[PDB]
């Protein structure tokens, strides 16, 4: 019956630099709040408890203060291994409850995807579905639009989007979107196309192919 | 091959040169070990001892932090809660007055809350100013005919300040209602300090002694097994249980430790059972309603004898609620000192395919010697160490002075009788 | 040192029942305040239940108040919890964590162990091809197909280990049908579609689906 | 939108932008380069205040870009300008709100050359 709220979801800022994460509550906390760091797919740290105080471990570089229902998480100098997903929490009421997460990204110059379209296969075509690929790869910021375009036509529902993590060699993101059909649905048209929309673009760019080369 | 030494010392962080391959031959340590390394292993080897006791023992201080903070802002939240419900009651019943006159009862808590939280330590008078602002307001209202320019800027003391035997305009409700706000803020108020006191008590307390008769020989007890020997022979718990035991019989709190955790408990039930609390939240309502129906009825007498002269956050926790889960908090607690040596013994130290003999003090001999001791009387029989002829230590030995006086502090005002 | 490890299996229809165990070692069991909070593939970590160290209070979720319940065992030092007649909305990766003394922190936290609930079976993947599109038009890219399995580990690689640079390993998506499906590319020379030879071998564990596949150029 | 007279290599300079008046403080505005003989490359994004500020590779440590929210009005710092950083610089504002990269409108800009 308690709501708790963070921002932003997402932050960009360069090793060195100087990060501050607000959380906001719903309802007066006076000094139970907690915060937590989490890197991907394993267990999370605790950071700061009692709004105020460092837990035994936590470098001094990590700052939080907050009194009322307006928090903050202030890193004075970013070091490379502060790159995770910070966590609010409570510890007042009974049903205790956690902010969704900030993801702490790094900061990179602009990239402009690489984009690239696969057919289906001849093997996958027996089974009666068909599912095509469309490929973007090595770019950021991670935000980016892809449509599908079948004879030119706007489609929805029937692809589904899986984004990968960093990279280490130049932190970069990779999109890939699948759109599903049928064989029946497949041999209709002649013209499968995903067209990118990014930042880096000047104009929405476009990848297509043609049944039998 | 001492070497293995290295590896492992590497991994505490040495300059490893000179150190790796040579052996040679108010002290310690009887070896792969140089002089200066042996100089800087004690103070290595003391360090963990003070982490480790610190870390076995935080969840008191932070527990007591924890009900501290959530007990002080339940006692401030239900004196906001009152403030405003007493309102309520009385802009129902009278449209005559309190139309714009609710602004005492702001100044009233305000007074109050100070005795509570320290802020300030006088109550008799401002109860006796509250008292004299609805005196000097009720008074005219069965005198309409008469208005009242008060002596000087200020009527007197407070009005009718009752000093020197006036037959007061309200009977006994000042006295009777004065008692029971009394010994309502003197227990509450005893109650969160014990708990600030338990706080800083531990806090300090677990800051660990630096004993340099402990501290030296200390040493052979997990330290010097590095030096001379492989790392792999953790101290078994014969050995073990005694230096812990003998560096830290001075502080033997346990026999007052017990009796704190008594007074907090038997506070609190007073506390927490009413008479002390809930009853004094409505107590002024009534007591006040009461007190001007004597006023009604015995204005004849008083006022023919008074011609002369000027005449948002989460709603707070309940409080059973609160106790009980007090209550569980400090039950794992009575017995923390007693139990104290088994987790320090019972975490570096695998004791809990290899043996089960392990390091002694001159080499790897069997041990069989006892290890229960825990006071001067019982410690006396130190083997493996010099503990001082009264246990307590001189800083220790005045924490069972300014921090057992709030046992009898909270005792007393459990009673009703302070200071 | 202060460790909390946690066990249990997590692949069950919706109506099976799951117990998970949260061995602890490195300190005194029976002194904190233990609890257990889980972390679905969302984002956000959701609490359902917490437990005193005498075992005396015993607090859950709103969510799982009726189906769940926690134990403790402070003689083998180890946290429990019953998980019976779980709906799909449970599937989440549990964790138990300790109460440092204050109300509501948790400062150790468990290695992590997932509980899922789904009504399909074991089923071994699908490889298919992703034929490199193309004088030498840059760097081509090709890929390697995986569709239609059960449950979720399934490991992709290239030439056995011998080339990894350049290679992108999506995560795997939760399709219509219930199986999850995943594709890895990788980006070579436009010159290399003859010299030399590209194999995904796609490996299932818990199918025993070893699959050698061969993306040859056209 | 600023004009001075083409600059030596090496010299520094400032612009702006204007192509559509409304109300713009969220939406963020970018800023491209593009020379006849080649198509349109990155410069900056001028993401919305406290989204932060990014920058093309090729422009790293040179060019700046700031806005105001309350003028509706976005400007880019231009310095240390290589002798090979001759183009048209246009702005265009993306009409969504997810960042998704979409430049619907354009405007004309103004280069300056490099002497």
């Amino acid at each position: 019956d308690i709501q708790m709220t963070q921002s932003p979801s997402t932050l960009s800022a360069f090793v060195g630099d100087r990060v501050t994460i607000t959380c906001r509550a719903s309802q007066s906390i006076s000094s139970w709040l907690a915060w937590y760091q989490q890197k991907p797919g394993k267990a999370p740290k605790l950071l700061i408890y009692a709004a105020s105080t460092l837990q035994s471990g936590v470098p001094s570089r990590f700052s939080g203060s907050g009194s009322g229902t307006e928090f903050t998480l202030t890193i004075s100098s970013l070091q490379p291994e502060d790159f995770a997903t910070y966590y609010c929490q409570q510890l007042n009421s009974y049903p205790i409850t956690f902010g969704q997460g900030t993801r702490l990204e790094i900061k990179r110059t602009v990239a402009a995807p690489s984009v690239f379209i696969f057919p289906p296969s001849d093997e996958q075509l027996k089974s009666g579905t068909a599912s095509v690929v469309c490929l973007l790869n090595n770019f950021y910021p991670r935000e980016a639009k892809v449509q599908w375009k079948v004879d030119n036509a706007l489609q929805s529902g029937n692809s589904q989007e899986s984004v990968t993590e960093q990279d280490s060699k130049d932190s970069t993101y990779s999109l890939s979107s699948t759109l599903t059909l049928s064989k029946a649905d497949y041999e209709k048209h002649k013209v499968y196309a995903c067209e990118v929309t990014h930042q880096g673009l000047s104009s929405p760019v476009t990848k297509s192919f043609n049944r039998g080369e | 091959s001492c070497a293995e030494t290295r590896q492992v010392l590497g991994a505490r962080g040495y300059s490893l040169n000179l150190i790796p391959p040579a052996l040679i031959t108010l002290r310690v340590c009887p070896t792969c070990c140089s002089s200066e390394t042996e100089q800087r292993l004690i103070r290595e080897t003391e360090a963990t001892f003070r982490g480790l006791v610190e870390d076995t023992g935080s969840f008191l201080v932070h527990t007591l932090a924890a009900r501290h903070r959530k007990f002080d802002e339940f006692f401030l939240e239900m004196l906001s809660v009152a403030q405003h419900s007493l309102t309520q009651l009385f802009s129902h019943s009278y449209g005559r007055l309190y139309a714009q006159h609710a602004l005492i009862f702001n100044g009233l808590f305000s007074r109050l809350r100070d005795f509570y939280g320290e802020t300030g330590e006088g109550l008799d008078d401002t109860l006796a100013d509250f008292w004299a602002q609805l005196l000097e307001r009720v008074f005219p209202l069965l005198h309409p005919q008469y208005s009242f320019p008060p002596d000087y800027l200020l009527c007197l003391s407070r009005l009718a300040s009752s000093t020197d035997g006036s037959l007061q305009p309200f009977g006994d409700s000042p006295r009777r209602l004065r008692l029971q706000i009394t010994r309502t803020l003197v227990a509450a108020r005893a109650f969160v300090q014990g708990l600030e006191t338990g706080r800083n008590v531990v806090s300090e307390a677990l800051k660990v002694p630096v004993s340099e008769g402990c501290s030296q020989a200390l040493m052979r007890l997990i330290g010097c097994p590095l030096c001379r020997g492989v790392p792999s022979l953790m101290p078994c718990q014969g050995f073990c249980l005694n230096v812990v035991r003998g560096c830290l019989s001075s502080r033997g709190l346990e026999p007052d430790w017990g009796n704190y955790l008594d007074g907090l408990l038997i506070l609190a039930d007073k506390l927490q059972g009413p008479f002390s609390f809930e009853l004094t939240a409505e107590s002024i309502g009534v007591k006040i309603s009461e007190g001007l129906m004597y006023l009604q009825e015995n204005s004849a007498k008083v006022s023919a004898q008074v011609f002369q002269e000027c005449g948002t956050t989460a709603a707070g926790t309940n409080l059973h609620r609160l106790v009980w889960e007090l209550r569980e908090r400090l039950a794992r607690m009575r017995g923390f000192w007693a139990r104290l040596s088994l987790t320090v013994c019972g975490d570096s130290r695998m004791a809990a395919l290899e043996a089960a003999p392990c390091w002694t003090g001159a080499g790897r001999g069997r041990y069989l010697p006892p290890v229960v001791g825990g006071s001067p009387a019982e410690q006396v029989n130190n083997p493996e160490l010099k503990v001082d002829a009264s246990g307590p230590d001189v800083p220790t030995r005045r924490r069972r002075l300014q921090l057992r006086a709030a046992t009898a502090r909270m005792k007393t005002a459990a009673l009703g009788h302070d200071l | 040192e202060v460790q909390l490890v946690e066990t249990g299996g997590g692949v069950v229809k919706p109506g099976g029942s799951l117990r998970l165990s949260c061995a602890a070692s490195g300190f005194t069991f029976s002194d904190y305040y233990m609890s257990w909070i889980r972390q679905a593939p969302g984002k956000g970590l959701e609490w359902v239940s917490y437990i005193s160290s005498s075992g005396s209070t015993i607090y859950y979720a709103d969510s799982v108040k009726g189906r769940f319940t926690i134990s403790r065992d402070n003689s083998k030092n180890t946290l429990y919890l019953q998980m019976n007649s779980l709906r799909a909305e449970d599937t989440a990766v549990y964790y138990c964590a300790r109460e440092s003394g204050y109300d509501y922190v948790f400062d150790y936290w468990g290695q992590g162990t997932l509980v899922a609930v789904s009504s399909a079976s074991t089923k071994g993947p699908s490889v298919f091809p992703l034929a490199p599109s193309s004088t030498s038009g840059g760097t081509a890219a090709l890929g390697c197909l995986v569709k239609d399995y059960f449950p979720e580990p399934v490991t992709v690689s290239w030439n056995s280990g011998a080339l990894t640079s350049g290679v992108h390993t999506f995560p795997a998506v939760l399709q219509s049908s219930g199986l999850y499906s995943l594709s890895s590319v990788v980006t070579v020379p436009s010159s290399s579609l003859g010299t030399q030879t590209y194999i995904c071998n796609v490996n299932h564990k818990p199918s025993n689906t070893k699959v050698d596949k061969k993306v040859e150029p056209k | 939108x600023s004009g001075g007279g083409x600059v030596q290599x090496g010299x520094s300079l400032x612009l702006s932008c204007x192509a559509x008046x409304x109300x713009x403080x969220x939406x963020x505005x970018x800023w491209x380069r593009q020379x006849p003989g080649x198509x349109r490359e990155x410069v900056x994004x001028x993401x919305x205040x406290x989204x932060x500020x990014x920058x093309x590779d090729s422009x790293x440590g040179r060019f700046t870009x700031s806005x105001d929210x309350x003028x509706x009005x976005x400007x880019l710092q231009x310095x240390x300008l290589x002798x090979x950083d001759x183009a048209x610089y246009y702005c265009x504002x993306x009409x969504x709100x997810x960042x998704x990269x979409x430049x619907x409108x354009w405007g004309x800009g103004t280069x300056v050359t490099v002497s």
